[PDB]
């Protein structure tokens, strides 16, 4: 069972700070890994998949990085519409696993 | 030099290729029903194989080669953007790493196609020449090439029509004008997939000495300015090796992402001569019609 | 040849909606169709499109997140979510005859179109 | 369908492309690409003549073992160098030697794996919808020998 | 974006004059191009497309020329059933236009 | 592109319980399929997949013998059979884009959501 | 080889109106299917016809926009969208006996017919 | 592959008779499929039409 735990709640952070929050992984899953922003009033939104690859309509001030095990997911200027949560998710589809993907939050901007 | 020899040692081995969003649109050999009208973006993946061909060529000069290629179009005709361009042969120096025809015709694709999806991937983008055997054997020095050997062969496998706007229209006096369903006509251009026959090993043109006792040009191959060329096409060893690396060794259920996929291919060569030795005397007379041949030649000895 | 839709409903806002639109002589596995919206004053708006084989869908940049096209073999139709009050006005349903590689917005053959109205 | 026949003093020496040991600039990552190498060795008797699918160890290249069939999926495709044979300063390895081979393809595949290097994204115009997506950039032919004779 | 205005008000012609509707376009478009004419109680009903291919049905009375970026549509012999409305409309099918093709009035001729 | 559900329901425990979802233009024969469960506070669990032509499936360790997938080529739907108290909670119906081999779990165009919740 | 049909009805002016017809022995998809129309006095009168695998149809001059013809592979149908009071008459399904190249008009077995009459 | 359009000079016939034409004739026959296509033509009755 490849296990992430994100055991990390978010620290304060003004506009313009930067950010490293850190997706730790029990076994090696390759670069198939996800993130995830969700605005707590709406659908679940993907920035980022297999760590360096983001999606369309999404400006490229978010960054990707990381290999093997452990991953990061960094951005900076921080606007007002960044007060979501944020969900680190691998892809190693296997049976016996009960993974939820969970862990992450963000702090409101000041 | 009297007689040469190149060897190879891989096994006789076929190729393969082709493009993931190759610009077909239909089949055409046999349609139950009319043609469905085509939206936007309806390529799709495609393989093949090219036409079987070797060459040996052996000269005191680079070889010569041409082909198709897009010029100036005349000035009195209005360019409008989106015509046909012009069509001019062209003629070139054969290099190491240039692509050979495939069957294909032989033209730089980058000029003459803006669509990079017509042809595979290895010619895509690069240009494929013949070698001019015309103007090689009109050099009047016969310094190009001392004697030759060619074997090719191909035939056609299927045959597809190409999705793409017609650029020239079909006049209407050939065919009789169609009604309801066919009151709209289907893609007027084809192509067709080419294909090597099986590959052998008696036509083999390797691996054996050729002796040479004379030659077309009047150069009877005299290596002039201690120098030497040797052109060689094979496509008849030509495997493509498949190999795999695993992610983690240690789980026991088969999961198609813990297996990256690889292509290499391996080519060997090696060359065998015997070179004679021959001396020159030197005389007026003589040295007039040397200073004609070459500046260089005359030059690098100090007489 | 001949276009037909579904009739017309003064509906409330907040209530999905549908219109059908079934065809006389043509497949439509082999065409195409696409949507316009006549509104008073001047209006006529274009909805989406949809293709025949590749059965992709291509909508106006206004219009994402607010229709759905389905199309079966037999029946092509359209699909409203959420109405806003501004939609009253006249629909049309129209065969994209095309050439082997357009696919151009011509709408050869129309439909005679009905009225649809929101109110509240 | 191949046919050959060696007369020599000394064994038989082939040919067989390898897995050598790589430089360390990279570190090797779980997946990547090994390097190759030619190995000569002894060919000794139940090895398996190439058959169209280059001469190459099916163990360690091909940790997959399902792109081969049965008879190759464990041992090594050996192929007879000539060309070390022949150069032999006493050419005890072989005096004489005849061969005869012929193949052609009969269908052709994709192979279902990841897609370990992608294309340059200026080979080609980017899609949309179902074409959004790149198939597979590996294809490998089936081969099939022609007809067998009594001449 | 390609864009056709049709900001032109058509002016008052009697029977027998020639009219000069004018579509412009800002991005080029080839010759991709319909037009239509709307009688303002009943469906919509095309004239000419690709800008020189009139269609089954239609006098030959009507013309169609016009290349690259601008195009145009004129015809003499004005009848009493030619009061309707026109429409300039391309056929370039991208994605993130929001074109509508609008533009276009006639008269009642007198 | 967009992802449709059904409509949420307050049910009793002991009853079985459904949820469609329809999609708007791809075709789902093509791609995979599968369900994600937002639960208040934190929560956000995955339920399973099912595959596109394969039609295989794959769920949680928790999950089993309490989710059945099922797939036609015009509908997909997901069922419950036994509910317990604390799946009160926000599902998601979301298509898997996914390249030439590796149908991993990212989940790209999501569905809007509803509310199902189970009282006693 | 028995031709059947739906059983007639007496309608008001401004209803749509259909009748189907189905076959007894032959398949539909191989042979072609036309309408004919029998009225009082003389009238015999000859509507539309429908080719057996192209689906083509060809109506009348005067009955364009009048009349939309329907076909599965198991039953053909024909169809009026807005009746006017003088087609009170006897209308007939039959098939289209043709050969490798004609698909000329004999309708060689016909149906029984029933009557379809308006009124206001 | 053929076999005609190149002439037949015999210098002894298999037989007892060497190419000897009793009661002034002979026979010749010849069996040809290498030539066998069939042309197919088509003729209108009407062209003044349209479609």
């Amino acid at each position: 069972d490849p296990m992430l735990t994100q055991t990390a709640a978010s620290v304060e952070v003004a506009v313009g700070g930067t950010v490293t929050i850190k997706c730790q992984a029990s076994q090696s899953i390759g670069g198939y890994l996800s993130w995830y922003q969700q605005k707590p009033g709406q659908r679940p939104k993907l920035l980022i998949y297999r760590a360096s690859t983001l999606a369309s309509g999404v400006p490229s001030r978010f960054k990707g990085s990381g290999s093997g095990t452990e991953y990061t997911l960094t951005f900076s200027g921080v606007e007002c519409a960044d007060a979501a949560a944020y969900y680190c998710q691998q892809g190693y589809t296997s049976s016996d696993i009960n993974n939820a993907f969970g862990g992450g939050t963000e702090v409101v901007v000041k | 030099c009297v007689g040469v020899e190149v060897g190879r040692g891989q096994p006789l081995g076929v190729g393969i290729s082709g493009h993931p969003l190759l610009n077909k649109l239909d089949d055409t050999e046999n349609a139950s029903a009319y043609a469905a009208n085509a939206g936007v973006d309806n390529r799709e993946c495609i393989s093949m194989d090219y036409k079987q061909t070797q060459l040996c060529l052996i000269g005191c000069k680079p070889p010569i080669g041409e082909h198709w290629g897009k010029g100036s179009p005349c000035t009195n005709v209005a360019v409008n953007p989106g015509d046909c361009p012009p069509l001019e042969l062209i003629n070139t120096v054969i290099q190491d790493g240039d692509m050979v025809d495939t069957g294909f015709g032989a033209m730089d694709f980058t000029t003459l196609q803006a669509n990079k999806s017509e042809v595979p991937l290895d010619i895509c983008t690069s240009i494929c020449k013949y070698p001019d055997y015309i103007k090689m054997v009109s050099e009047p020095y016969g310094d190009s090439l001392f004697f030759y050997l060619r074997r090719e062969q191909m035939f056609v496998r299927h045959l597809f029509n190409r999705a793409g706007a017609v650029g020239e229209n079909v006049p209407d006096d050939l065919y009789i004008k169609g009604s309801g369903s066919t009151a709209n006509l289907a893609s007027s251009n084809y192509f067709p997939t080419p294909s090597g026959s099986m590959v052998t090993s008696d036509a083999q043109i390797f691996n054996k000495p050729y002796w040479l006792q004379r030659a077309q040009g009047h150069n009877n191959g005299i290596c002039w300015g201690n120098q030497l060329f040797v052109t060689v096409v094979d496509t008849t060893r030509s495997t493509n090796m498949s190999l795999c690396a695993a992610i983690s060794t240690s789980e026991t259920t088969y999961k198609n992402t813990n297996f990256k996929e690889y292509l290499r291919h391996g080519e060997e060569y090696d060359l065998q001569f015997i070179f004679q030795l021959c001396k020159i005397t030197l005389t007026a007379d003589v040295m007039t019609y040397i200073h004609s041949m070459n500046s260089t030649i005359l030059e690098d000895w100090n007489f | 040849q001949s276009v037909k839709e579904s009739e017309g409903r003064l509906v409330t806002p907040g209530t999905p909606l549908t219109l059908t639109c079934t065809a006389s002589g043509f497949t439509m596995s082999r065409y195409h169709m696409t949507w316009v919206r006549q509104a008073p004053g001047k209006g006529l708006e274009w909805i989406g499109i949809i293709y025949a084989r590749n059965s992709d869908t291509y909508y106006a940049n206004w219009a994402k997140g607010r229709f759905t096209i389905s199309k079966t073999s037999t029946t092509v139709d359209l699909k409203i979510t959420s109405p806003t009050i501004e939609d009253t006005a006249t629909y049309f349903c129209a065969r994209v005859d095309s050439d082997s590689s357009g696919a151009f917005d011509r709408l050869d053959l129309w439909g005679q179109g009905t009225l649809v109205t929101v109110s509240s």
